[PDB]
């Protein structure tokens, strides 16, 4: 009984989630998104 | 004196409208 709890605790263990949860945090806050600007942009592209 | 059309409507092809209007948003 208690080799499998441990063995549920050592696999619960390796099953976190809020690490993923605080990753894309930092990378959301890193790129900075935003929309805020003119209402549409004009640009320069050679087509091929 | 029978009138005749006067100028026609203009095309003004797309491509000066928006480079006009890509000097206009850059100069605002």
């Amino acid at each position: 009984g208690q080799k499998l709890k441990q063995d549920g605790d050592s696999f619960r263990m390796k099953l976190n989630t809020q690490e993923i949860f605080d990753d894309w945090a930092r990378k959301v806050q890193q790129r900075n998104l935003g929309v805020s600007g003119r209402i549409f942009t004009i640009e320069s592209t050679r087509v091929r | 004196r029978k009138l005749v059309h006067d100028k026609e409507l203009a095309a003004e092809d797309e491509q000066v409208f928006l480079m006009k209007q890509q000097s206009l948003l850059a100069k605002q």
